[PDB]
């Protein structure tokens, strides 16, 4: 005609996908985005943090110098993966508040051990046993000394160690629960022992149980591990007249990024910044559905697998 | 959509637009043809862009925490450290669920104003020398070119030029 | 509400209406009658409809847990306990808080913008057949009886059918 | 803003109002005048007070807690103090973020949503008597001296008074 | 007239009610709904969970094995309820780390106990006390065995018990610290007593302590309770020189729903699926105001006793 | 002209800012308000709560009765402030659990003591120390009391005292741990020592332990110290055949708004309703940067330094 007509519209798309919003359970939009994040990676990726895969080594044996394990001697770590073939080798043991132990050396993030020069006079050291075989031959953790009587002696100990260095030194030792008074009294003179590790500010009195426990690779006596922090400018005392086991140096203790992860899944060559135990999972969605176990850069975790965010206008096709 | 807008009184979407979001099809002299209007467009991308980063931090990196996962019954402690984790996920969860419900609702209702602002945009222009449909199109009561539309669309219209020749075609009529 | 509509230009509510949510009330060759509008109705009814459900997954079984009430004072772990408690009821006092205001802001809006959408529906399919009274009236410069008010209900009604004649009636002024 | 009147149609504000927060500007065969409209400045002003108040509960008491700061290296149960309060840290951080955000947008909104209201009353009120020059302006057929233009703002205006005169200006064209 | 006037509205009631949003702080709406449960219904219903009521005895107590609590000897239970005039009428006793044995047997959800044929060679058992009468006769905890001198002997006991099931066994049992030196070495030989509860993996040692406390039904005398899980595979040994309180056999350890709950409100015949102190309260609303603890399917607990939703549109009545 | 034209609009401002909304990260408004504190005032406000300052002592050491710290004997608190020069300066001494007891004394925000008519027949009372100097005289704990041989006995100690008020007594004690046998049998005639407090539901057995521990204030020796909760109508008992330190009364133990705060920031004559490490803080605003760590009417800490609340219009200035 000689007049002219002019509409106003919007586009739509064809494949169209729903939304919830607060007004309708289920409305079509234009296009929508995940934002949780339910698929892992199926393996954990050796960059970007430093993974250090425990094999058949749990974190504490690996600190204490299980005969196994000796190849985690000089490791740090962002995270250490402990598996569950995980098993242990050398004498049998029991660590009383064993978690905080594998926590605080997890978060410390080494297993790198100073010797220090301690005294034990007038008893022998070393004590070994066929239950913690180095190669084929007896031995013990590496990094805990074996005291028993020398001669007819095992006079009372009384050895001191100050911490001149500017951090806080961690001391690991233990005692040692023989099973029955005729072995107690043939390694340590004394009926009863004991161990009394203490500095200015804090101390700590065990006394061994004698008595028979079950068979752990021959063996029927058992070890009780303690530790002991030495704060700077303070100092280490260890007095005993049977039963210790003796540190032979400290443990540096660092602030750090740190971490232990129970996890079997394979470690692999890719990039990621957020691990479960599942594997590496994707950064870029806030949420994720995968586990509530996790370490980095990670979404945070939720009940639900899917979440959909409207990303353009109401979807309204030809009708 | 609040306005009545997209899926109301404009009918339908154009699939045929892979041009815009928003626009323009009109019938003159010259034929028919059809135009997407980019300010419209762009005001409604903007909001849309980076929405969620508007509430949640960037995230965040976190290591060593408590444990989620039990070999050993122990009671107290454990049941604490249960909990408190179950809480902190139930918290979240209702967080997450809200916030969608919540962006959602307002994306549907931003763009459905875009629209309305571009049509009262446009009706504003045309004056008397023109009529709201109903279906989200006027009708122009006068000869209008493309270069007549095309000054619509930029917003440069004269409705002055046009008013004499609107009211003759517009008033021929009663009986 | 934001559209200036409930409460605003529409003077107030019609308790008469024992029938719908929105309608309309006409003056006719008839006499006056009254009907409710089912479309708007349902278009409000279906959003404020299981609304909550939209936000809060529906309530979640939960068995054995910390404890929350003591007899002995204890110290350390008791500080965590009832602090772990506080924190997770105070958390979820503000969600309830702020998700009523929300709703409840929600709610009235949407409603102001049914009863918008239709007035603008209405006046819309009259053209300039009629008069925005201004409180929510129609002046229809026509004789219009109930078939003639029930097509405009109906969405069915043609303003060129009585263009000429509304035009008449319209302008007979002048002076 | 979602209705396009506050920096869309409305070109920009008035720096001159030190009086109100929305109003009027007018010239007629007096001069020039401006005048603040309280109402809706009121409505405003009343959402916009006491706001927070709205959501967040009156700042709480509270007295002995947990230890949040550790000399010592301890383990599981530290682990579990220093989690609980980062867990509780972290979601009242969104808390406030997300309440930020959807305050600044129902705030932006229901001003944008006042100005609207009151141009939409003043237009309403005039009826065919003016014209919507687009730029949330009224061209306005007829003489219109101060208490002429107060009455628009006192809400008292008849437009039946002026319909003949107005008409006469509006129709004196066609070529 | 000759042309017709049309007119749009809405609704009203005449009971309209104020609600909350974030533009008012009251305003009238046609219809709102309480989102908030306050009332309790005074009661516990005994439908649909499985309630126990503990009535005089106390979990630790009926698991045990009081005298007055033998009715609860083959119960199991979702939730036990323990009363407030529930006391003990057996020997004193206490237990270390009570609280966390206490949340292992509720959750567990079963007192239900399975005899072992344990063997304690030259030694009398079924060591009874005044203090704790069944009937009106001297007895004893029924899941204890209270072990003493036979003759002029108690030799070192050596005992063992495999777990062969596969599923974890729990395992209770008991020290005594007698009054004074010339009560312990008369109920059993050697001046100093001790027991050795031990597995492949842990391990407890725990020595009396003679001495007299206050008097509990007669008696000075005390006993400390302790416990020890044995997984499936490994093995109990218990080592003991005197003193010992042996284990009749073990609870079977559940992974389920079950819990126990401090009320004094009555048990009644009605159905609900949440239970609080207070009694069981509806189901229906997201919130509730009744009390923090709860189980079962409740709504969550917030502090506000009040929370109006809208549910219809703005009330303007004529004017 | 003979006809007249009206316009619409809003105000605006010579100096807008900026603010965050859904839907811009900036956008300009007539006004805008700070949601966070971040400014602390620099110092503890005197008023409204009562602040006692704990100069050079710790509130551990307030309430042992550490001879510095003498002037706290009589004090109550709301807040008791713990500052960093703090230091002990009476016999060397470790608390097991030391963190609770911190606690519980914190929270009932008293030191006041009530002593009890104890009578430790045949033993000499009010063993003083050289490390421990009242004024310049060997002295000790003023709240306990150090009992050793009289002439050539120590017999076994049996000591009652019964709760008749009607609240919780706490009763602190200790035990000495001496550093050789030679120290040990000379200060209480037994080889070896112990301690046996109880009451009707509880009861607590500790050892002392023999051996050298590094030199604090000249002293090898050391003491641990222990609490017992007696309730009402209930009864103490101590038993003990060497080395106790015994108690000289009770403390009352308050349910109360009372705590203890870390601050080395100093006390000033002010008003506020809300501390913490850094200072007394500004109480108006929502949410607050200053510190996690808050005792009062405080408001709720975030990580944001800054968040702005608009309250005004869209601003948009002449163009
Ligand atoms: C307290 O009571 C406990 C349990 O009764 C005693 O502990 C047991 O002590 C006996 C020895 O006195 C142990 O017997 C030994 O068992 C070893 C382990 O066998 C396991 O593994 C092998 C596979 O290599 C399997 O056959 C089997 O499945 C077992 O699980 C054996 O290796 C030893 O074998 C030697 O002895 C035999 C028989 O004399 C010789 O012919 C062989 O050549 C070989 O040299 C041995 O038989 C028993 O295992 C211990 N049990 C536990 C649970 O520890 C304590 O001794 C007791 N304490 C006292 C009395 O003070
Ligand atoms: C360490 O020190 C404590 C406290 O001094 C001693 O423990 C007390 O020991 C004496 C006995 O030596 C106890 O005396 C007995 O008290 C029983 C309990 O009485 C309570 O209940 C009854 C109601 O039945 C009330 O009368 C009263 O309110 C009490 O609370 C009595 O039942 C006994 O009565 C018998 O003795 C009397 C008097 O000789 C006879 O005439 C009667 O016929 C009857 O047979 C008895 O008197 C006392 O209760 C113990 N106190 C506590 C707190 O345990 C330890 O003995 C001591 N340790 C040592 C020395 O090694
Ligand atoms: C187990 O092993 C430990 C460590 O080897 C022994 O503990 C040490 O015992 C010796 C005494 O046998 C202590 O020696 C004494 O040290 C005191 C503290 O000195 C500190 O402070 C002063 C400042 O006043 C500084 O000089 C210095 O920096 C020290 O840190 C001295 O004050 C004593 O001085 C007296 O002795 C000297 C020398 O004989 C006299 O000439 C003086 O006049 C004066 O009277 C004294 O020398 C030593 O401090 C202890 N060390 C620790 C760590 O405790 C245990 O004895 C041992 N246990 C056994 C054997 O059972
Ligand atoms: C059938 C028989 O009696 N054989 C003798 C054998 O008896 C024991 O075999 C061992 C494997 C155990 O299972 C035990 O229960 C059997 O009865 C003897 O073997 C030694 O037995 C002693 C004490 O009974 C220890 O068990 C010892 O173990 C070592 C070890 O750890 O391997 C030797 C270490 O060098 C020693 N380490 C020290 C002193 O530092 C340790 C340590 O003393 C204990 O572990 C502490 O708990 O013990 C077995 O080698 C042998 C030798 O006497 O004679 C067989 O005829
Ligand atoms: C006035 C007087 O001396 N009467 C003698 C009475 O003295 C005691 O009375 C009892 C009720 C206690 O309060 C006690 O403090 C009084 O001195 C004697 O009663 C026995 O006393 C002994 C040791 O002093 C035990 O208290 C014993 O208790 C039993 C019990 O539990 O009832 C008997 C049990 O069979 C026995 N169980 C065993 C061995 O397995 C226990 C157990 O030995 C202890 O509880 C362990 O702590 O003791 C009282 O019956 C009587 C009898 O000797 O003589 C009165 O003349
Ligand atoms: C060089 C030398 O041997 N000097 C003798 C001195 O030896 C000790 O000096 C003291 C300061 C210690 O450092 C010690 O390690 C030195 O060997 C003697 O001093 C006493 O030594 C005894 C035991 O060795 C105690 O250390 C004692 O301490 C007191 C104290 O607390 O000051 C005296 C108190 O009155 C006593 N309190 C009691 C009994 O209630 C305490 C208490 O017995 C212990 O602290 C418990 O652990 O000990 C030193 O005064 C003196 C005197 O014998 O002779 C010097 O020649
Ligand atoms: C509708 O939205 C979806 C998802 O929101 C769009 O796909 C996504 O688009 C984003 C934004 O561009 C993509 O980001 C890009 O990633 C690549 C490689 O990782 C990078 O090279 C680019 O620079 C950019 O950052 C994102 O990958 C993609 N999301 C997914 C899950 O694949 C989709 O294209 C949109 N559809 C329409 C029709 O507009
Ligand atoms: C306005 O809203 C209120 C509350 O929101 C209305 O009362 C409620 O209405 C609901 C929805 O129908 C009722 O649910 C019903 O329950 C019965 C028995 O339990 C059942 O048989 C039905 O099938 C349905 O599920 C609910 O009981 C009721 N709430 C309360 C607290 O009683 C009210 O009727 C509405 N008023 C108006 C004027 O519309
Ligand atoms: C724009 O808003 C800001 C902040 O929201 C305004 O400043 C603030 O105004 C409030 C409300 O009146 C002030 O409260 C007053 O405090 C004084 C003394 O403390 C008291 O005497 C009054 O009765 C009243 O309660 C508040 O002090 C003030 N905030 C700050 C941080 O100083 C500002 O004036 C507004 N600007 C415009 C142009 O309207
Ligand atoms: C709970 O304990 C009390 C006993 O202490 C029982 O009620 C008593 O019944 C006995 C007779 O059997 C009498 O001594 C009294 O008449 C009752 N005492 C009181 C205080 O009322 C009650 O039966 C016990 N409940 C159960 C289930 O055994
Ligand atoms: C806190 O401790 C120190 C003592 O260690 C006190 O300040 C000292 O005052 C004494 C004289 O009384 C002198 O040794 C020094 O002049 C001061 N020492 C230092 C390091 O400044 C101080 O008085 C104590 N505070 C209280 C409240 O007792
Ligand atoms: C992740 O591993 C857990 C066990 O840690 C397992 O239960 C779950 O199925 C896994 N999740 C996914 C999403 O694969
Ligand atoms: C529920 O019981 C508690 C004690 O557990 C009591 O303080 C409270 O008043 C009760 N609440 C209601 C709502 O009846
Ligand atoms: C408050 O004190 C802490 C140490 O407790 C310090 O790290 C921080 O810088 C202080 N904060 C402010 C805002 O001054």
């Amino acid at each position: 005609n000689n007049t002219a007509t002019l509409c106003l519209g919007h586009h739509a798309v064809a494949n169209g996908t729903l939304v919830k919003t607060m007004s309708d359970d289920q409305i079509e939009v234009t296009n929508a985005t995940e934002l949780v994040q339910s698929i892992s990676m199926g393996k954990i990726c050796n960059k970007s943090y430093r993974i250090l895969d425990g094999r058949n080594c749990t974190l504490i044996d690996a600190m204490l110098g299980d005969p196994h394990c000796d190849a985690f001697q000089y490791e740090s770590w962002d995270l250490f993966i402990e598996r569950s073939n995980a098993f242990s080798n050398c004498y049998p043991y029991d660590i009383p508040d064993y978690a905080s132990l594998r926590s605080i050396v997890a978060s410390s993030g080494t297993v790198e051990f100073t010797a220090e020069g301690f005294t034990w006079t007038g008893v022998t050291q070393n004590g070994r046993s066929g239950a913690c075989k180095r190669g084929s031959a007896d031995s013990f953790f590496s990094r805990l000394n074996w005291l028993t009587k020398s001669g007819s002696s095992y006079p009372t100990l009384n050895v001191t160690m100050p911490n001149n260095k500017n951090f806080d030194k961690l001391y690991i030792w233990g005692i040692h629960h023989p099973s029955s008074n005729q072995e107690q009294t043939k390694l340590y003179i004394q009926e009863s022992g004991r161990v009394t590790v203490s500095t200015k500010r804090s101390q700590q009195t065990i006394i061994p149980n004698i008595g028979s426990r079950p068979l752990v690779r021959g063996q029927s006596g058992r070890i009780s591990i303690y530790w002991t922090i030495v704060k700077p400018g303070d100092i280490l005392m260890i007095n005993s007249n049977g039963n210790l086991v003796a540190p032979r140096g400290y443990f540096k203790l660092n602030t750090g990024k740190s971490s232990v992860m129970r996890s079997d899944v394979p470690i692999d060559i890719c990039v990621s910044e957020c691990i479960t135990p599942n594997g590496s999972i994707s950064n870029d969605k806030p949420f994720q559905n995968v586990n509530k176990v996790t370490y980095g850069k990670c979404p945070k975790y939720i009940r639900q697998n899917t979440l959909k965010l409207a990303t353009g206008m109401r979807n309204v096709p030809e009708k | 959509g609040i306005f009545g807008a997209i899926a109301g009184f404009i009918e339908n979407g154009w699939e045929g637009m892979v041009d815009g979001w928003y626009g323009f099809r009109y019938q003159n002299s010259e034929g028919t043809g059809q135009a997407a209007d980019l300010k419209s467009t762009q005001a409604a991308i903007d909001q849309i862009n980076g929405k969620l980063n508007r509430v949640i931090e960037r995230t965040n990196e976190k290591f060593h925490q408590i444990e989620k996962e039990f070999s050993e019954v122990e009671g107290r402690i454990q049941d604490l450290e249960k909990y408190v984790e179950d809480t902190k996920i139930d918290l979240w969860s209702y967080n997450a669920e809200l916030l969608v419900a919540l962006e959602n609702q307002h994306t549907i209702d931003l763009t459905d104003a875009e629209m309305n602002k571009l049509f009262e945009k446009t009706r504003r222009q045309l004056r008397e020398n023109a009529e709201d449909m109903g279906d989200g199109c006027f009708k122009i009561y006068h000869k209008c070119d493309n270069a007549c539309i095309e000054s619509i669309r930029t917003g440069t219209y004269d409705h002055y030029i046009y008013r004499d020749e609107a009211l003759n075609n517009r008033f021929q009529s009663g009986r």
